[PDB]
């Protein structure tokens, strides 16, 4: 369209609000499935520290 | 389509357990397809088959009488050699097609068994190994100028070796 | 180049399409045939051991 | 790229070209135009320092040290100008830059349309043959038997008549 | 961890993963117990599973696939099943951790014997 | 057209048919599908 | 710093033999220029020559082709290192490949005579 | 049109022949220098600088804009590899020795460290995954008539 | 077979007496009718080979060559219809007559059983070629080229004949399939070895190895389109067919009488494929490519495996057609320019927009782009050679690579650059030459579709 | 997304814009033929930097052969016009 | 890049989509990159993988974020170092709709597939946090380092 | 309108021809199509006769 | 078991159709890019069905459309293997190619 010269152009709202749409949508989805799957990055399961087991179990001769 | 030739094992189909509060798309999709596409196609097929039946035609299968073999065939003479060698080429071609059939049935069995091909797809592999030992001991190292004479020399050398082994 | 394209497409279609159409009409009306086993009173002829009508027609007329 | 160069060069042009090259490589190194201006002014001062000097000794010494410093501190991947060599548009359109003489072999059924333009080609070629032979004597008369010539081309010393060897320049297709 | 403990620190006690039964299986268990499978060859065959897929954790997975097929378009309906399946695999990986630690301690014992 | 409607070029169809029939025959009768010896080793005679 | 090479020649500027101010060398440059200008002018008196119905002949191209194609054997004089390189290229590699293939075939043959090499499925060969 | 006088010949051992050859090839004598005489066929075709064609002045509107070569300008005997769609002697800011050294050093370091890591690998501090039915001795073909080593798996 | 020959023996007086304004069209169309009628041989219902008399015969390995020849005749005609346009009617009639005699001889030989008839025809092929090459060339060395051609061929011819005599005497007859049904085995001494030589040396000298590839480039260069066509297509194939039909007797010699020839063939394939990179002359490049492929043919012929023979026939036919096509394209670009050189004309595809797609469709068939009979043959032959040894895939691959290279080099120094500005003589494409390209191509498509015809003895 | 071509008035206005934003010697009043070295007492450095600024302003590059010889805004404009083939 | 900037303001749409893609390639937790990349980075350290291989792989996982933020800075955050003239236009549908569809895809399809495909293999969900979140941590490291250096 | 015409001329007609091909030239041949065996589960009944099937044993925890 | 192969061949037939049009004379009258874009869109919409049927059955499929040759115990034929990998890759590639064509 009508060019400019060493100045900033008058922009339309459609393109900019579509960009804002996409970005807000990404943030929304991220927060949603973060809420729902906070463990997908941590895990609901506990990894054990050996030296916490007992020779009682897994029988050993001393 | 000789089913005794091509087994086509049974089809233990499962049952539908649509436990939810939402409709199966495939139901309506395949219903509409079988409705709009198969109807005209089926009518046209019936039309074609009716025209066929009204102007029917038959054709038979060529049965090649048998003849003597290379053995009962005096050297130098030819007529016999030719009427034997061509029969032998026919047999060669038939054995090749048998190999093709085995391989086709084998790939079928494999896919139709899926991931269990190592357990249920072992029967056919035995037919294969056996048939293949046969086809090897028969038609392995002849040469593009293969023929009954060379096959016979192969057979005879192999027999002599087996017999020497047996005698010692 | 337009000329070559158009003229080649013509001098092909001209007889390719009539021929293909005859072929379709044949496959529909005549169609292929059956594997009727051999009776013990008939000695089939070279124009009867072949399936396709065109094939057997040629084998009966020419060869 | 139309005019041609001389065989030898001069200290003047050598230094100018070194200057332009170094400034482009600096625009490439230091991206922001502010930093570019800063260091360009610094290079300008470096030059103006020794500018007034004229001794061929110092000239050659400084020039040959400058070229080494330049080649040793240049940008590996410099800033190429698209429409010029190395870029991503050089010759990009040569696949479409057809010449004119392809015209003659048109078919009349095609040049039927576009009639006006072909109404003017003739009066252009007509503007060529009528003034060709003259363009030769202008040189064969001024082909100085001295036999020491450059690649330059003299104009039409007469009026009305056209210059010599304008075909290979005029009619050169657009750039698009 | 055990890596450096093996490479720059003590150089032999750190066990080898590929010879675990090198030690007798009941050196500390009076009449040790064994494991159990809760799904038969026939089932784990007709369900068409794979070999890196069918372990002692197979029944959870079978029920998972049933609940996944059924209500397919309404997916996400099989999550209490995935939780349990991952739980079982966690249990198995823990059993393996424990066997490795067992071998570590038994090597400690052997070396204490000299 | 001629070529495409040529029949059973070098018998690659009759042979398939024949193999199907023979395999049926032998599968039923219990014989093996291919014997490792072609000619009758009885009619044949060898030296020592 | 920098060194020359058969690939990355010493660029134009750095060349010590450039920046020379010899009158004889500059005169040689100007003679090259006279030559090149005469050539380009003779070429432009044909690129635009009207009434032309043909193309231009490149005698440099023709001579290059002649020297690559047919002027070879006449001016060819056999000498050593030449006969040597020729005999090498004509004998050596053939014989190397041949020993390779013969050893492989003999290995295969003795293996089979022993009756070991797994040939299952080698039905078509 | 061509002729023997305009075509090549034998190695000129006399300036008398050399000068005529040069004025034929459209060059200058003091620059003209043929190839050595080892009888490989070079004949008398000039020996020119082993330079590529990416070097030539790219701005001048050459007649052969794809070769940057003028009309009669003699043609390097090995042009076929300097046609500019091929080998490029475009000088480099970095140098031959140093670039080869860098590359070989890097690659040697990489492969050496890969061998190092294969000899001293990583692994998780656990044992091997278990398998119920003799490592599924059936589903791996096995056989229905052989009872191999009974692979019993225990609890801890 | 007379149904194929007699009309080809009538085209001659037809040409002689027909008026100038009509001889071209008449003879062309009728030769096309001959090509058509030449398909009766394809009614090979059953395996019983065709035999018409004690003097003729057909076979699956010969029929393809027969049809290809009867179909390359008219293409030679057409491609030979713009040059010699200012040559007298009588002269162009002579040219036509020579072409037709070539056709007839080639048919009779590819059909005949008795190798002695095969041989006399294999040597009568010369006169028309030598003539066509000397009396219609465009350079001066055509003379030396014809001499080399003739004398290489006859040197080959001689010991072949002597061995045919030794056979005809030791054995009773020379008829094929009798040679088969009554062959035997040889004590494998120096006598039988030199016999193997005197039997294969001529066929090899014709189908060029590395050592004797010299008469091919000279011919294909100095000679015109028709001679180049027929050379690259058939006059090589004659050696291959002879070797196939004759090697049936020399078992087992060909196991250890092959290593030198296989080695030479492979090394020559490689070196010639390399030279195809830096060979200026376009037609010379094409000729050396032909050498590179016929080396594969030979390596596949010797070791005598069925896969190998079928691959040989496939690649044979494919190369024949593709080389005829490439030579048509070269000639085309020559008549407008009159210089074979590759680097003179450049940056086309801006004025011959279509022709390129007749250039492209050739290269892709040279570098073995599938699905093409070319690659099918190359691949089956590589399979046979891998079985015969595991250390030949090396050379197969080097050749494949160098081909993938020089084919595109050729495409790109003639249809990928930027257009010159002094080639004002670029008469646009003629419907005639476009037709020649299309006719050389289309059969490749149909055969890629249904190749069962083009397999060989073993299929 | 191609913008429209360039015309002589636009070219001239732009060149004056730039040579006026210049600060060294230009007295903010440039005649179209305001010769740099002669009619303004400029330096080769300044002229070369002008050429470079113009190169950056119009994207393309001006070769040295003609950069060293340009000594007039009218000449710069004539050059640009004969390079982009403007004013049909 | 050396002759462009301020792309965000002058052209928001392409910049938003480019940031989406850059973060997805970095391995943002739920943008269809994660659902494969992070399981892969689990297995790579969880299995008996060669040391140097693992190590350079993680280094590369960082360099991803590195050059992604390089794009970002040099194109989308610094000043408009491009020429003066401007004829921007992106309101055309044939160029504004495709990117929209592809962004929706790049955001959803990864998750959809990771939850809908049959579970081919058996994962490993038992490890420490400094081995379950390594890709995340190291990509954040890349972000910080790229910021420091670009500044 | 053009939407429906395109749907027709570029989905329907080919679909008819291809259904003909499949259902009367491909499934009419021994092993042209190979329907991999379905994935049964425990409890799942059968649309064929296929009497009910058994579940597994204890599901502790 | 008929809709599946129908779709898997229909996608290829769609992609063919334009190429065929290229041979013809309509291009000078028609918007070939939009034509091809929309044909690709419908190819994608078709390819989707396999995904549903496959996730709902997890039944791989193998097909042998056309028998090319029979080379003496080593045949050849146009065989397809519609399993997870390809049945998904088709859909992804089309979802990308439609946008690329626009
Ligand atoms: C088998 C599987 C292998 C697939 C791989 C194929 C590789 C593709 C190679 C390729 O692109 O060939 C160029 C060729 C097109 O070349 P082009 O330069 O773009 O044509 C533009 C014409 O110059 C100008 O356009 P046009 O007006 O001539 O278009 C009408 C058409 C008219 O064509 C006809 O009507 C001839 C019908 C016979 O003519 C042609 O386009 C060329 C014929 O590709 C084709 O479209 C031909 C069909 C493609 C299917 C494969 C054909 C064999 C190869
Ligand atoms: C595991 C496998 C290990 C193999 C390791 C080696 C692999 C690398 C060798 C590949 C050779 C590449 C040749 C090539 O592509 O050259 C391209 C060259 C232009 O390249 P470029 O840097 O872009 O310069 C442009 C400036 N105008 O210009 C050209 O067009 C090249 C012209 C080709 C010349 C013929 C080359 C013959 C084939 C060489 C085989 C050697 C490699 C063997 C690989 C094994
Ligand atoms: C010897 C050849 C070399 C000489 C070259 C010069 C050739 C001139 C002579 C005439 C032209 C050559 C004749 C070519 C015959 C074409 C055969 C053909 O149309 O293909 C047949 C094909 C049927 O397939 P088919 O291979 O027969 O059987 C397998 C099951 N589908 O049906 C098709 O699908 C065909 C497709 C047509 C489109």
């Amino acid at each position: 369209i009508q060019p400019r010269y060493r100045e900033f152009p008058q922009l339309t709202r459609s393109q900019v609000i579509q960009g804002e749409f996409l970005s807000s949508l990404m943030w929304f989805w991220i927060l949603w499935r973060f809420w729902h799957d906070s463990d997908a990055v941590l895990g609901h399961f506990s990894y054990p520290d050996p030296s916490q087991w007992t020779d009682e179990e897994l029988g050993i001769p001393p | 389509w000789d089913k005794d030739v091509y087994p086509e094992p049974p089809s233990r189909t499962p049952a539908p357990s649509p436990q939810t509060s939402l409709p199966n798309p495939i139901t309506y999709l395949t219903k509409a397809y079988d409705l709009v596409v198969d109807w005209p196609v089926t009518l046209v097929r019936e039309f074609i088959e009716r025209q066929h039946a009204k102007n029917r035609t038959y054709y038979y299968h060529r049965q090649y009488r048998r003849v003597p073999d290379i053995t009962e065939c005096k050297e130098g003479d030819v007529l016999c050699i030719y009427e034997a060698e061509m029969q032998w080429r026919r047999d060669f071609k038939v054995d090749q097609e048998i190999m093709n059939i085995i391989q086709e049935r084998l790939k079928a069995c494999q896919q139709r068994e899926g991931e269990n091909y190592q357990q249920n797809c072992a029967k056919e592999l035995e037919q294969f190994t056996k048939v293949t030992k046969a086809y090897q001991d028969r038609y392995l190292d002849l040469g593009a100028y293969y023929s009954a004479r060379k096959c016979l020399a192969k057979q005879k050398q192999r027999m002599l070796e087996e017999r020497k082994a047996a005698r010692q | 180049d337009a000329r070559f394209l158009r003229l080649m497409k013509f001098y092909l279609m001209l007889t390719g399409i009539p021929v293909i159409i005859g072929i379709t009409l044949v496959n529909i009306f005549i169609g292929e045939a059956e594997l009727a086993e051999i009776p013990e009173g008939y000695i089939p002829e070279h124009w009867e051991y072949y399936k396709h009508p065109i094939s057997r027609w040629i084998a009966r007329n020419f060869y | 790229a139309f005019c041609a160069p001389p065989a030898y060069l001069t200290h003047q042009q050598k230094v100018l070209r070194l200057y332009k090259r170094a400034l482009r490589h600096l625009e490439s190194w230091c991206i922001h135009r502010d930093k570019y201006r800063y260091f360009a002014c610094l290079m300008r001062a470096r030059f103006e320092e020794h500018k007034n000097e004229k001794d061929m000794m110092r000239a050659t010494q400084l020039l040959r040290e400058a070229e080494e410093e330049f080649w040793q501190n240049q940008h590996p991947q410099p800033y190429i100008f698209p429409d010029s060599p190395g870029g991503t548009s050089f010759e990009r359109y040569e696949c479409y830059k057809v010449p004119e003489w392809c015209l003659d072999y048109w078919h009349p059924s095609e040049k039927a349309m576009y009639p006006d333009y072909f109404s003017k080609r003739e009066q252009w070629k007509k503007l060529r043959m009528e003034s060709w032979d003259r363009e030769v004597k202008q040189l064969q008369e001024e082909t100085s038997p001295d036999g020491i010539m450059t690649e330059a081309l003299p104009p039409a010393r007469r009026e009305g008549d056209l210059p010599p060897l304008w075909w290979h320049i005029v009619t050169r297709p657009r750039e698009r | 961890a055990h890596l450096t403990r093996r490479y720059l620190w003590d150089a032999s006690v750190e066990p080898d993963p590929e010879k675990i039964p090198s030690f007798p299986p009941d050196l500390g268990f009076p009449e040790r117990k064994e494991r159990v499978m809760v799904a038969t060859q026939q089932e784990m065959m007709d369900a068409q599973l794979t070999l890196q897929q069918r372990d002692y954790c197979a029944h959870y997975l079978i029920r998972l696939l049933k609940c996944k097929r059924d209500s397919f378009p309404n997916f996400l309906a099989c999550k209490h099943e995935q939780h349990d399946w991952d739980y079982c695999e966690h249990l198995d990986y823990v059993k393996r951790m424990k066997e490795f630690e067992r071998e570590r301690r038994l090597l400690q014992r052997k070396k204490r014997r000299a | 057209t001629f070529v495409a409607y040529v029949p059973d070029y070098r018998m690659q169809e009759w042979a398939r048919r024949e193999a199907e029939r023979l395999v049926k025959y032998r599968e039923v009768n219990g014989l093996p599908i291919m014997e490792s010896n072609y000619f009758d080793p009885s009619k044949i005679q060898l030296p020592e | 710093k920098y060194k020359p090479a058969p690939l990355a020649t010493l660029p134009s500027t750095l060349d010590p033999a450039e920046y020379d101010v010899s009158p004889e060398t500059r005169r040689a440059q100007v003679e090259r220029l006279s030559i090149r200008a005469r050539l380009k002018r003779e070429y432009l008196l044909q690129y635009n020559d009207p009434k032309r119905v043909s193309h231009i002949e490149d005698p440099a191209l023709i001579r290059w082709t002649y020297a690559r194609s047919a002027n070879i054997y006449p001016n060819f004089r056999p000498t050593p290192k030449n006969s040597l390189l020729g005999a090498v290229a004509g004998f050596g590699p053939l014989i190397f490949w041949y020993y390779v293939f013969k050893t492989d075939r003999d290995r295969k043959e003795r293996l089979i005579q022993e009756g070991k090499l797994d040939r299952k499925f080698n039905i078509s060969y | 049109h061509m002729t023997k006088d305009m075509l090549p010949g034998s190695y000129p051992r006399t300036p008398e022949e050399r000068a005529a050859a040069a004025k034929k090839y459209n060059m200058r004598v003091e620059d003209y220098e043929p190839y050595p005489d080892d009888g490989m066929g070079y004949g008398d075709y000039p020996m020119l600088p082993n330079r590529s064609q990416h070097e030539r002045d790219p701005w001048y509107q050459w007649d052969h804009s794809e070769l940057r070569m003028n009309w009669g300008e003699p043609i390097h005997w090995d042009l076929d590899m300097y046609i500019r769609n091929r080998v490029d002697t475009s000088p480099t800011p970095v140098s031959w020795d140093v670039m080869c050294k860098h590359l070989f050093g890097f690659v040697a370091f990489m492969v050496f460290m890969f061998w190092v890591g294969h000899v001293f690998p990583s692994y998780q501090p656990v044992g091997p995954k278990q398998y119920p039915y003799n490592n599924l001795y059936l589903e791996r073909g096995g056989d229905p008539t052989k009872e191999p080593e009974p692979v019993v798996h225990y609890d801890i | 077979m007379l149904k194929i020959i007699l009309p080809s023996l009538m085209l001659l007086p037809l040409t002689w007496l027909s008026s100038p304004k009509k001889t071209w069209t008449n003879v062309t169309s009728y030769s096309f009718l001959i090509s058509l009628t030449s398909l009766t041989l394809l009614w090979q219902t059953d395996e019983n080979y065709k035999n018409f008399s004690n003097m003729f015969s057909s076979d699956p390995l010969s029929t393809p060559l027969i049809i290809l020849t009867a179909w390359l005749l008219p293409l030679m005609l057409m491609a030979s219809q713009n040059h010699l346009k200012k040559d007298n009617n009588v002269l162009q009639k002579l040219y036509i007559s020579m072409l037709i005699s070539l056709q007839i001889l080639l048919i009779m030989t590819f059909s005949a059983t008795e190798l002695i008839m095969f041989y006399i025809l294999f040597e009568a092929t010369l006169i028309p070629t030598l003539i066509i090459i000397t009396r219609w060339g465009n350079q001066t060395e055509r003379l030396n080229a014809g001499i080399y051609f003739l004398f290489y061929t006859l040197i080959g011819s001689i010991p072949l004949l002597i061995a045919l005599i030794l056979i005809q005497n030791h054995v009773g007859t020379l008829n094929l399939m009798i040679l088969s049904f009554t062959t035997h085995t040889l004590d494998a001494s120096w006598s039988n070895n030199l016999l193997w030589l005197a039997c294969m040396m001529a066929f090899l000298i014709k189908m060029p190895l590395y050592g004797v590839h010299l008469w091919l480039p000279k011919a294909h260069v100095e000679a015109p389109i028709a001679g180049s066509m027929i050379l690259a297509a058939i006059l090589l194939k004659l050696g291959s067919y002879g070797m196939i039909r004759i090697s049936i007797i020399l078992d087992p010699l060909t196991k250890y009488m092959a290593y030198p020839f296989i080695l030479l063939s492979l090394w020559g394939m490689i070196m010639t494929s390399s030279i195809c990179l830096r060979q200026t002359d376009l037609k010379s490049l094409i000729a050396y490519s032909s050498v590179s492929h016929m080396a594969l043919v030979i390596a596949s012929i010797m070791i005598q495996t069925p896969w190998s023979f079928m691959g040989a026939t496939m690649l044979m036919i494919a190369h024949g057609l593709t080389s005829s096509l490439l030579f048509c394209l070269a000639n085309s670009n020559y008549e407008r320019i009159h210089s074979r050189t590759m680097i003179m004309a450049r940056g086309l595809q801006m004025v011959f927009p279509l022709m390129a797609t007749w250039w492209l469709m050739a290269s892709l068939a040279n570098l073995a782009l599938p699905p093409s009979i070319n690659l099918m043959g190359e691949l089956f032959i590589t399979m046979s050679l891998f079985s015969w040894s595991n250390f030949t895939i090396i050379l197969m691959g080097i050749n494949i690579i160098i081909t993938g290279m020089y084919s595109m080099y050729m495409i790109i120094t003639t249809q990928r650059g930027k257009l010159t500005n002094h080639m004002i003589n670029l008469q646009p494409s003629h419907t005639r030459e476009l037709t020649l390209m299309a006719l050389h191509m289309i059969p490749l498509i149909l055969l890629t579709t249904s190749p069962k015809l083009i397999t060989g003895l073993t299929m | 997304s191609d913008a429209p071509p360039l015309t002589l008035d636009g070219i001239k206005d732009r060149v004056l814009y730039v040579l006026k934003l210049y600060d060294k010697i230009d007295p903010e009043k440039l005649s179209v033929n305001s010769h740099f070295m002669k009619d303004l007492g400029l330096d080769s450095l300044d002229q070369v930097e002008i050429i470079m600024a113009m190169e950056d302003e119009f994207g393309f590059e001006i070769p040295d052969i003609d950069a060293e010889k340009l000594m007039c805004p009218q000449e710069i404009v004539d050059y640009i016009a004969d390079k982009k083939d403007v004013y049909e | 890049i050396r002759k462009m900037g301020n792309i965000t303001k002058i052209m928001p749409f392409t910049s938003s989509c480019l940031v989406i893609g850059s973060l997805a390639l970095t391995g943002m937790p739920f943008l269809t990159g994660f659902y494969s990349k992070d399981l892969i980075i689990e297995a790579i350290n969880t299995c008996n993988t060669n040391a140097w291989a693992l190590l350079i792989t993680l280094i590369a996982t960082s360099m991803t974020a590195m050059y992604s933020m390089r794009i970002i800075y040099f194109v989308t955050m610094t000043k408009p170092r491009f020429p003066p003239l401007i004829s921007i236009n992106e309101n055309d549908p044939d160029l504004m709709n495709p990117i929209k569809r592809l962004a929706f895809g790049s955001i959803f399809a990864g998750f959809v597939i990771s939850y809908n495909i049959p579970p081919t293999s058996i994962p490993v969900l038992t490890m420490p946090w400094f081995l379950k979140t390594t890709a995340l941590i190291i990509s954040v490291l890349g972000f910080l380092i790229a910021l420091e250096l670009n500044n | 309108y053009r939407s429906s015409l395109f749907a027709v001329s570029h989905v329907l007609i080919p679909m008819w021809f291809v259904h003909y091909y499949v259902k009367y030239h491909m499934a009419t041949k021994p092993y042209t199509i190979v329907s991999s065996k379905p994935r049964i589960f425990p409890g799942d009944t059968i649309l064929e006769t296929g009497e009910v099937i058994p579940p597994m044993r204890d599901f502790p925890d | 078991m008929n809709i599946f192969t129908t779709s898997i061949l229909l996608i290829f037939i769609l992609l063919l159709s334009p190429i065929l049009i290229s041979m013809s004379n309509l291009i000078k009258h028609i918007n070939f890019p939009l034509y091809t874009t929309t044909s690709i869109k419908f190819s994608f919409i078709i390819s989707l069905l396999p995904l549903l049927m496959f996730f709902h059955n997890n039944m791989e499929y193998m097909i042998t459309t056309w028998h090319w040759v029979t080379m003496n115990s080593m045949e050849l034929k146009m065989s397809f293997k519609t399993d997870f990998f390809s049945i998904l890759f088709t859909s992804v590639a089309l979802f990308v190619t439609w946008s690329i064509m626009q």
